């Protein structure tokens, strides 16, 4: 369960992020492709070059999902439900990778987050995206 | 990983008790009624809209004889398990596109398999046999990823 | 989650469990150790030998556990509130092994139960024990 | 579990500018917050109630000193890990009790370390470098367990 104090670290520096998030979840995806390898298994139909377009736009709608989760933090099931019909059904994601990405995501987050990324909200900021996580893979069977 | 030698011994006396046919076709099954996103390899394959229609298709247990024939096959070079299958760890990640993850789950699903196959006879000891064996297998399968 | 067809599924094997629960855990525990030896370092203070009085107890626990879980299905966290507790506070056994523990009790109840363990009760067997793995760690951050 | 010459070269380059002692109390004190299950440990610590409890620990930042100390002995040595914490691997199953998956969890709190001191210049190239690097210490600690 992610507390009132969770939620308010998350708030905080997602809105520090800000205009930033879809530059930052292109930069999450090219370290999990480029730290985790076996992640780029999904993506046959992208070029994962440095400064891909395909991994640039799909980083913008990563991102903004986790906007909207912010945004919708007491009724993510909700907010992510056709995300999570579409991992499940259709991208066939195996779960193992969503801990691989949000690792990704801390670490994107640490990187442009000198101040803002306290233990407290290094904590919180992992708690929320396994809870995004768990979501995503809600459905899968 | 490793195997003592009566942990290979014992690999290999129950495996010579094994339908690879049969069990190859119940695992492949299993694995895509138990974990179901590994369906998205096998949308030619037709239908999949039941377990009982999964266990059933004639195309999934074609292609569960396929992949367990080679894993039995490697159960001859416990030894050497990355040499043996370097070259399909490159198909399966080069053109399949197959996340080394389903190697873990297939391995899963092949333990719970041999566990209601053989009953009792699958000791305690025998299945540490034969994780260390679906782990080496799976690792071997994985390790020319890149 | 667990679907009603998931739920009728569990009942029904576990039931045919009966009064083999705590064999059926000790063994669990047993074909785990052997497995996985990491799982060992939660255990310095037991006697791990084959037959022994600790091991057969906590299986019989565990197995009382799972019972009670079965029996309450619609509300595991509450059922297991205190075992949450305790495993998220005291014990503090790390998320990882939960698995494992669940991958031996669902080799063990295989090796069991030839006639109720079929495709479709495999895959509500596993889903139940990761349920029951959920609550347990729900407390632990 | 093979670094390219690149990617030797990004890791020594980058720990040369690491105060080992600085982000080993960081990094040990991250894990105990964020992971706090591993606390289990570090009973006879004193104050870990609090996040500023945990990190102005001075037994946290004195063993953070020590772990990272030996992680960075070990760099001089990539292509014998193994052999590297052997000694270590065992002290660490037999006489602390201590489940290898810790290991694993401070790599990732040590990679988030460095991504939040050194920002930008802690690439994408440079992480994935320092990722082998924590899964090579990882295994080379958790090899001796039985
Ligand atoms: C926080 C975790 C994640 C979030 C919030 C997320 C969100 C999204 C979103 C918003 C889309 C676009 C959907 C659309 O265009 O309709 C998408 C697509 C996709 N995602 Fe996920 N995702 C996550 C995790 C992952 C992971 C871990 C993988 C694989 C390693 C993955 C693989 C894919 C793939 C292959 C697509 C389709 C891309 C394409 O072909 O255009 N996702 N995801
Ligand atoms: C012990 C594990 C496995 C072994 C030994 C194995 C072996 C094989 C072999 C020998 C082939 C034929 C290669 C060829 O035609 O050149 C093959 C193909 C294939 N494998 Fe694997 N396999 C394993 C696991 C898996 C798993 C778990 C999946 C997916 C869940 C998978 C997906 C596929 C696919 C999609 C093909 C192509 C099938 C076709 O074109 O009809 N494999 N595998
Ligand atoms: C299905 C998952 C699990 C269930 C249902 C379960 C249940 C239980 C129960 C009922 C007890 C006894 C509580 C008491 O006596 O007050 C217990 C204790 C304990 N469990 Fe868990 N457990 C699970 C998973 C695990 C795992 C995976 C581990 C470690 C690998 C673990 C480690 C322990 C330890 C060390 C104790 C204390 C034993 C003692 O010293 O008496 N548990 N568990
Ligand atoms: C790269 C990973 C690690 C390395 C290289 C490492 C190395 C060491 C070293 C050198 C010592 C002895 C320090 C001395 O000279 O007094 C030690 C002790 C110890 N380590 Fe590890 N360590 C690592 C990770 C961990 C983790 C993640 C945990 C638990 C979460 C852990 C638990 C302990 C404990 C409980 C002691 C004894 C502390 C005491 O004396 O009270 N270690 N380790």
């Amino acid at each position: 369960v992610l507390s009132p104090a969770d939620k308010t670290n998350v708030k905080a520096a997602w809105g520090k992020v800000g205009a930033h998030a879809g530059e930052y979840g292109a930069e999450a995806l090219e370290r999990m492709f480029l730290s985790f390898p076996t992640t780029k298994t999904y993506f046959p139909h992208f070029d994962l070059s440095h400064g891909s377009a395909q991994v640039k736009g799909l980083g913008k709608k990563v991102a903004d999902a986790l906007t909207n989760a912010v945004a919708h933090v007491d009724d993510m099931p909700n907010a992510l439900s056709a995300l999570s019909d579409l991992h499940a059904h259709k991208l066939r994601v195996d779960p193992v990778n969503f801990k691989l990405l949000s690792h990704c995501l801390l670490v994107t987050l640490a990187a442009h987050l000198p101040a803002e990324f306290t233990p407290a909200v290094h904590a919180s900021l992992d708690k929320f995206l396994a809870s995004v996580s768990t979501v995503l893979t809600s459905k899968y069977r | 990983v490793h195997l003592t030698p009566e942990e290979k011994s014992a690999v290999t006396a129950l495996w010579g008790k094994v339908n690879v046919d049969e069990v190859g076709g119940e695992a492949l099954g299993r694995l895509l009624v138990v974990y179901p996103w590994t369906q998205r390899f096998f949308e030619s394959f037709g239908d999949l809209s039941t377990p009982d229609a999964v266990m059933g298709n004639p195309k999934v247990k074609a292609h569960g004889k396929k992949v367990l024939g080679a894993f039995s096959d490697g159960l001859a070079h416990l030894d050497n398990l990355k040499g043996t299958f370097a070259t399909l760890s490159e198909l399966h990640c080069d053109k399949l596109h197959v996340d080394p993850e389903n190697f873990r789950l297939l391995g899963n699903v092949l333990v719970c398999v041999l566990a209601h196959h053989f009953g009792k006879e699958f000791t305690p000891p025998v299945q540490a046999a034969y994780q260390k064996v679906v782990a080496g297998v799976a690792n071997a399968l994985a390790h020319k990823y890149h």
